[PDB]
């Protein structure tokens, strides 16, 4: 990003008071995303709300079902949407362990 | 094209062992 | 160790007297 | 990528270890507890900038703490040296891999933090920032280069690439096209965080540091224990005396002597004995380990390896002394009744043969002089032409030449030694280090050597005369081992219905070793046996000869049981004992049936009548020196009876006979022996039957060293290992069911009566033979050391020739041997390269190796697929017309130039039948067969037809048993003989590679094409035909210098030579010293000065007629001669008028166009160069330098118009590209012609390089 | 068929940044192990990552 | 061992002084440095002295020769910090009380503390005004 002979820019001179550009944030719908609309994009959401999070140490979380449903809908793009482990038949940890022990390779599996 | 020597395995199809072997004439 | 194996002969070494010491020949 | 990710997932889940229990200790709490740290709350970007600057400062402090200032670490963490870096300075700047790993980690941190700073300033967008971060975390090997300082980092780099592939191909779907728009950096970021978890302790330890004779040891410990148990007063007298006694005990143990010091105290002696025993145990263990490492292939120096062997010699010598001791204690291991039984067997056999006992040689034997000459010649074979002749070595030659001088006194001396000499001198022994097994070699006194050699020749001649040895005994003089295998296969295939198994008949092929044959020959029983077939005095001589003390360095024993096995007549003794063993094995009836009746004895494999052939299970028998090969044929009844007898003697209830069965693992599973119960039981039964006939005390046949292959209705293949050949006979009617083309390894066996192909014999090379060859090459590389490259290539060529002429078709069939051959060829080339230069080159031109020795190259015989690049067949030749370029492909392989064994045998049979016909038609004509006849059969016949026209052919006709003698030569001569199987004198020459050399020269590109890569064109010799060499690695590397110092083979180079115009692509120190000596005393500057002076004189002589005012010697800087980067003016012309000069054209550009301009001053520049093979084109060099210097700033030229003549000293080439005025072009051409005809300094350089090349 | 028989017979008788394609698996002969039937998830479940409209 | 050939044997070893020219390095005309690196034999070989040392992959191959590219008085400082320090406070306490953002007063106090720790005592930020006042009295 920077030249090879320029000392790093001082934070107090060129970055301290500069208003940063907007970050990547999805436009949460006001109604269908109500449970998570208020705290979704925070450094540590719900940290100061003793109802939902253990405390300042941020070591335990208790959530309500309407919030879990919203979080589950939002992340569907990263989710397999399978309901079973039959999909991994002969393609799971035990199968790969056996193939390694038997010195064989399942097609599409590790060698 | 390196100068490394390659195995003859699979490269003998067009050659026999006896071809190009010649005989000399008395001096 | 090596001295652990040689300990028996080392203990039996002190049994010898001094009359046989200056009489030890050289090669 | 998917599969590779899954692999590491499974490995993590499997290699997972429980987290160890510990006590909570936190580093940062400890830091905050001290008063040196304080806490605040800052923006992440500010802390990133602080960490970047802190790391930069800490690296600078590490660099500057040794007070050096010649390396600069910029802000992006690039460590560039300030100036050209000195060797002493190249030792202080050695920081370690940890330093550069930390520097590159800080570079990664700097990249991330600067990316965030770019985002914060507003230079880039959030999406651009995320894309940049993913690019950083994925393209880290292309942005940092950490992997150089730790190789394990390629795992992380490949994992990041795999994650990139997995993520992108889901990100880039539908409307999202392929391109740089993805910023899902959550995976690579994690991968580069778990790396920092592991190396953090390592780098902190480094920064923590940087910042604020086992046997001798055991002997020393034993001596320290003795001193601890010792009085303090006597420490300067007895400590050395005790150590001296321990050294004497060690020396005696090495020599197997009973060391004893009566003066030494009993406890002191006991402690010394314990120390000696410990040292001996350690020495034995170390010697065994080192021998195993050497055999496996571990590399060590020849001196320490020789020490290890000599250690092994002492162990074997001690074991042999012990064996003689047990025989002296246990007496004759053979029983008296066994002795009389074998003696009765032999006397019955010999009286059946009506044998006439060999008499003592009378005084006036018709051939005694002939046999003496043969013995002396055979002895001389050991002494090759060499300058290493010690007192005993020269004594032996003095004695054999004296015998040559007066044969009669020598014969009388021999006869006297036979009649009287019973006590002899000690025989020295060493060992050939065949990495598989150690072979003893015995050194006999030269007078005894001559006596034994004459006895060997005489006895072999008489036995061949009297037919003592039946045809089954091998090796025979009429037939080499490769023909032994062929005749054995044909004899198997020509038996009556040998391949029929409808009734259930089974063929059994057995092979064994006669274990410990030489060792277990009782000398008294030996004497008794020899007394029948030879005179009693001669028998007494030879038996007394093996009762002789054997010595090595210091350890000596007498041999009472074994045979010396190095004596000249040991061949005859072993071949007679083997005959007696054959009488034991075959029995008198079957032995007589095979041998035939005495007046009409049968050949190798034939009987008088087929009924005689089918009168017993044993159809064929063939004993080598100690190997035995027996071929049985059983009916169903016979096989079942033998199986029943064996199982009665050795019951097998649980079918355990299938466990210890030796098989030929080299063949495919369907081609091996199939271990069915009936076949296994039959093989075990026949082996047990054969073993029972031999008494165990005389000799033993061991199962684990034997191989019994059964051919029946279950096993369709017959297998045997004969004389190093791996043969597998497969009948056509049995499991073949396939049309076959001609395959090199396959022998088309046919029935001798119906001429129909009934079987195929597939051939292969023995695993033992391949390992022996591999160990030979390993010896060649390991024992190379300081030897010349020519000697290494000669040894490799000898090994390859021996292997390829012995195993002609077998090597072609054996793929493993082809791979081994290519590997060994590459290893030889690599060792030559390393000797040439330590750095391993790229694409070394093979023209260096494969060029014939007379042509300056090494002359490597090739057994591999080498593709000569088309860029290596280009050469240029310069005449007055100019430089002319020409071109000329696979390097020929040996195996094409050796005739296959099968074709050789059929041609030999046909040609010798032709010779018989020609000989009878000629003694009908009463003349002798001349050279004009048989000329079409010159290099044909396994006994080469040429042997009929030798001078010693009459003398050689009395040399009997020469093949077995050659086989036993390895047991007497310290040099391994690749040609142990054939003799040049008797069999002739069986191979011809002159055509190989000619096709070699053609393939490398002709004589010219080979010479182009050489320095020959520098020698300025008009032709190559009339030159000669003076018989060298320095001369070799200098000769091939132009093609070795090229930029292609070595890159990242072109360090300039001092006071010289030479670029050395790569540190080639041998080429460097050659070039220093060849350009001594400012030779390059003298060249430039003298050529400038010659041009100035030429131009002064041609001043007026070219319209010239004067010629000015432009000021030439002393280093301008070797100034390539820029240039200056050498010769300046003043016209006094305005010249009309043309467009810059080459010297040979007879067609030139006017530049439509005029000038007054004309500068002439000369650029000297050392062209390599790739860049010796003087015309391109001249044009490029002229067009670069004119348009250059550091090259000041008085006028835009001028010429730049470039002279290639390496190839004696020239070209001028600059402008030309009237008369300048032809005059300059005449000038360069004259300058290269008679320039004093150019002639000096040419003469000097000729001296350096040693080429006259 | 031919690869079928060959498999039967066989059974019974430098810094490389990118992975070598020779290390690939799933180069199979049985059409059932190449053209695997794709899960449809009742037409309502979908695979993660890939665009939904596709 | 074979006698290492002398640099006089090859002769013509001009004492070149220039280290490089036009980027490319200038090798020495004398084999003294090369002999030191690896000794010759009596027949022009190059047995290299076995370099038994740490591994520096950067150093063994440098990118093919790479690219070839006032203090105030101690009493004065103590007096300034004491005048700049409020009652019943350490220097760190003053920094905390003035850091809830006079900015220039805070800057001066932190600077004085930084110089003071640069003097050689690291216990600056853990000393109340009473301790430093007593220290100033002791030196005064």
């Amino acid at each position: 990003p920077f030249d090879d002979e320029e000392p790093p820019l001082d934070y107090a001179d060129n970055i301290l008071d500069v208003e940063p550009l907007e970050a990547i944030q999805l436009e949460l719908d006001p109604e269908e995303d109500a449970p998570v609309l208020d705290w979704f994009y925070d450094h540590q959401p719900l940290r100061d709300s003793r109802k939902y999070v253990n405390g300042s140490t941020y070591q335990r979380w208790q959530f309500t079902l309407p919030m879990m449903s919203t979080l589950y809908r939002l992340a569907n793009q990263l989710l397999t949407d399978l309901v079973d482990d039959n999909y991994f038949y002969l393609f799971d940890l035990k199968a790969f362990f056996t193939s390694k022990a038997l010195n064989m390779a399942i097609p599409g599996g590790p060698k | 094209p390196t100068g490394e020597v390659l195995s003859l395995v699979g490269k003998l199809e067009g050659t026999r062992m006896g071809d190009k072997a010649q005989r000399t004439k008395p001096q | 160790k090596i001295q652990q194996q040689f300990s028996d002969l080392k203990r039996k070494l002190a049994e010898v007297t001094e009359e046989e010491w200056l009489s030890i020949p050289e090669v | 990528s998917y599969q590779k990710l899954l692999k590491y997932y499974v490995l993590n889940a499997l290699k997972h270890r429980p987290p160890k229990a510990q006590k909570k200790r936190y580093l940062f709490r400890s830091f905050k507890a001290t008063k040196f740290f304080q806490s605040t709350k800052l923006d992440w970007v500010e802390v990133g900038l602080q960490v970047c600057r802190q790391g930069y400062n800490m690296l600078n402090l590490l660099i500057h703490r040794k007070n050096l200032n010649y390396l600069h670490l910029d802000y992006n963490f690039n460590l560039k040296p300030v100036k050209t870096l000195t060797t002493k300075e190249r030792k202080k700047s050695r920081f370690g891999n940890a330093f550069h790993l930390c520097r590159e980690v800080l570079r990664l941190t700097k990249l991330v933090v600067d990316s965030h700073v770019q985002y914060r300033l507003g230079n880039v967008d959030a999406f651009q920032l995320a894309d940049g971060l993913q690019y950083i975390f994925a393209h880290v090997g292309q942005l940092t280069g950490m992997y150089r300082y730790k190789y394990k980092l390629m795992r992380q780099i490949r994992m990041c690439k795999d994650l990139k592939h997995l993520i992108y191909y889901r990100f880039n779907t539908g409307p999202v096209g392929k391109g740089p728009g993805c910023g899902f950096w959550a995976a690579g970021w994690r991968v580069w965080l778990f790396f920092m978890r592991g190396i953090t302790p390592l780098l902190e330890r480094w920064l923590g540091n940087l910042l604020a004779h086992f046997d001798l040891e055991l002997r020393a410990a034993v001596m320290h224990d003795i001193l601890d148990m010792m009085p303090e007063g006597i420490k300067q007298n007895k400590a050395r005396t005790i150590l001296q006694h321990l050294s004497e005990a060690w020396r005696c143990w090495k020599a197997n002597i009973p060391w004893k010091v009566p003066g030494l105290p009993t406890p002191i002696e006991n402690m010394i004995l314990r120390y000696v025993k410990a040292k001996a145990d350690w020495w034995t263990n170390t010697a065994h380990y080192n021998r195993e490492r050497i055999r496996r292939g571990a590399t060590v120096d020849k001196t320490v390896c020789k020490k290890n062997l000599g250690r092994l010699t002492r162990l074997y010598l001690k074991a042999e002394q012990e064996r003689q001791h047990n025989y002296l204690k246990d007496g004759p291991y053979i029983t008296a009744e066994e002795a009389v039984a074998v003696y009765t067997t032999t006397v019955h056999w010999l009286e059946s043969r009506r044998f006439s006992p060999i008499p003592f040689p009378p005084l006036s034997y018709k051939h005694d002089t002939k046999l003496l000459i043969l013995a002396l010649e055979r002895l001389k074979e050991a002494y090759s032409v060499k300058s290493r002749l010690n007192q005993s070595q020269r004594e032996e030659l003095g004695l054999i030449e004296q015998a040559y001088d007066n044969p009669h006194e020598a014969l009388s001396r021999i006869k006297r030694h036979l009649l009287t000499q019973r006590a002899f001198k000690e025989v020295g022994i060493e060992f050939m280090d065949l990495y598989s097994h150690l072979v003893p070699v015995y050194d006999v006194e030269p007078l005894e050597k001559i006596t034994d050699a004459y006895l060997d020749q005489y006895l072999w001649y008489e036995a061949d005369k009297r037919r003592l040895f039946p045809p089954w005994i091998k090796p025979a003089d009429t037939e080499p081992p490769p023909l032994l295998v062929y005749k054995w296969c044909q004899g198997i295939n020509n038996l009556q219905d040998v391949w029929e198994t409808s009734e259930g008949e089974c063929n059994v092929m057995l092979e064994s070793r006669f274990e410990k044959m030489y060792e277990k020959i009782d000398l008294t029983l030996l004497n008794r046996l020899l007394r029948l077939i030879v005179d009693h005095n001669i028998a007494d001589y030879m038996t007394a000869k093996n009762n002789v003390v054997i010595n090595y360095k210091d350890m000596n024993h007498t041999n009472s049981y074994g045979i010396i096995r190095g004596l000249q007549f040991a061949s005859f003794i072993v071949q007679y004992y083997g005959l007696v063993m054959d009488l034991l094995v075959l029995g008198l009836h079957r032995a007589s049936e095979m041998a035939g009746p005495p007046q009409m004895p049968n050949d190798f494999l034939s009987f008088q009548d087929i009924a005689t052939e089918a009168a017993h299970p044993i159809r064929l028998f063939c004993r080598y020196i100690d190997r035995i090969h027996i071929f049985f044929r059983f009916t169903a009844d016979e096989a079942r009876d033998l199986i029943q007898r064996y199982l009665t003697e050795h019951p097998d209830p649980n079918n355990e006979n299938i466990v210890g069965y030796n098989n030929k693992k080299c063949w495919p599973r369907d081609a091996r022996m199939r271990l069915m119960k009936h076949d296994v039981n039959l093989g075990r039964a026949v082996f047990w039957d054969i073993k029972n006939r031999l008494p165990r005390s005389v000799t033993t046949v061991q199962w684990e060293n034997s191989f019994v292959s059964v051919y029946s209705k279950d096993n369709p293949n017959l297998l045997f290992n004969m004389c190093g050949f791996e043969c597998r006979i497969l009948p056509k009617c049995r499991t073949s069911y396939e049309e076959f083309t001609h395959k090199d390894g396959v022998w088309n066996l046919q029935n001798e009566v119906t001429k129909e192909r009934t079987a195929q014999c597939f051939l292969r090379v023995d695993d033992e033979s391949m390992q022996r060859f591999h160990n030979r090459v390993r010896q060649i590389l390991m024992a190379s050391g300081s030897t010349t490259f020519t000697k290494i290539v000669n040894k490799w060529n000898t090994a390859l020739i021996g292997l390829m002429t012995y195993f002609r078709e077998a090597v072609v069939n054996t793929q493993e041997l082809l791979d081994l051959l290519v590997k060994c060829e590459n290893k030889i080339q690599t060792r030559i390269k390393i000797g040439l230069n330590s750095k391993m080159p790229s694409r070394f031109p093979p023209v260096v190796f494969y060029t014939p020795k007379e042509l300056g190259g090494l002359g490597m015989l090739s057994m591999g697929h080498v593709l000569i690049p088309q860029s290596d067949l280009r050469w240029s030749k310069q005449t007055d017309v100019g430089i002319t370029h020409f071109r000329s492909q696979l390097i020929p392989n040996l195996y094409r130039y050796i005739q296959p064994w099968e074709s050789e045998f059929i041609d030999s049979q046909r040609v010798w039948a032709e010779y018989a016909l020609k000989r009878q038609e000629a003694i009908a004509q009463n003349r002798r067969l001349t050279l004009e006849d048989l000329e079409d059969s010159w290099d044909r016949g396994i006994p080469r037809i040429n042997t009929l026209f030798q001078k010693d052919r009459h003398t050689l006709a009395y040399d009997k048993g020469w093949r077995v003698r050659t086989d036993f030569k390895q047991y007497q001569v310290l040099k391994q003989n690749p040609f142990w199987w054939t003799h040049q004198r008797h069999d002739g020459k069986l191979w011809n590679l002159n055509n190989y050399r000619t096709d070699m020269i053609q393939a490398l590109g002709g004589v010219e094409g080979i010479l182009e890569h050489t320095l020959f064109k520098g020698t300025y010799f008009p032709t190559w035909e009339g030159l000669f060499w003076e018989k060298p690695n320095r001369r070799f590397t200098l000769w091939w210098s132009p093609t070795i110092n090229r930029a292609n083979v070595y890159v990242g180079f072109q360090v300039q030579l001092d006071l010289t115009g030479i670029f050395m692509h790569g540190k080639i120190p041998t080429l460097k010293i050659s070039l220093i000596q060849i350009f001594r005393a400012h030779l390059w500057q003298k060249i430039h000065e003298s050529i400038v002076m010659d041009l100035c004189q030429v131009f002064d002589q041609e001043l007026d007629a070219l319209e010239i005012e004067t010629v000015q010697k432009e000021t030439i800087h002393p280093r301008k001669s070797y100034k390539m980067n820029s240039s200056c003016a050498d010769i300046l012309l003043f016209a006094s008028y305005k010249w009309n000069v043309s467009r810059p054209s080459l010297l040979a550009d007879s067609k030139d166009v006017m530049d439509s301009t005029t000038t007054q001053k004309y500068w002439i520049d000369i650029q000297l160069r050392w062209g390599d093979y790739d860049s010796h084109d003087i015309e391109r060099y001249a044009r490029a330098k002229f067009l670069d210097y004119t348009t250059d700033n550091m090259s000041i030229y008085p006028s835009p118009t001028g010429v730049l003549i470039a002279i290639d000293l390496a190839y004696n080439l020239h070209s001028a590209y600059g402008n030309w005025f009237p008369g300048s072009k032809p005059l300059i051409q005449q000038a360069m012609a004259k300058i290269m005809k008679a320039n004093p300094a150019l002639y000096v350089l040419r003469e000097r390089i000729r001296k350096g090349l040693q080429l006259y | 068929k031919s690869k079928e028989l060959h498999a039967i017979k066989e059974r019974y008788l430098k810094f490389v940044f990118e992975w070598d394609a020779s290390e690939d698996t799933s180069i199979d002969y049985n059409p059932l192990y190449k053209e695997r039937h794709q899960v449809q998830l009742l037409g309502r479940g979908f695979i993660a990552g890939i665009d939904l409209k596709q | 061992k074979y006698d290492i050939l002398a640099s006089e044997d090859v002769e013509g070893q001009e004492a070149a002084t220039l280290p490089s020219e036009g980027g490319v390095r200038i090798t020495p005309f004398n084999l003294q440095e090369e002999m030191e690196e690896g000794h010759f034999d009596a027949d022009g070989n190059y047995f290299l002295n076995r370099d038994a040392q740490i591994r520096d992959s950067w150093l063994d191959n440098i990118d093919w020769v790479k690219i070839r590219e006032t203090s105030m008085s101690a009493q004065a400082l103590l007096e300034g910090l004491l005048e700049l320090l409020l009652p019943r406070e350490t220097v760190a306490g003053a920094l905390r009380r003035l850091g809830a953002r006079s900015p220039q007063r805070l800057d001066r106090l932190s600077g004085l503390a930084d110089q003071m720790v640069a003097r050689g005592n690291l216990g600056v930020y853990q000393e109340t005004r009473e301790r430093l006042a007593m220290r100033l009295k002791g030196l005064g």
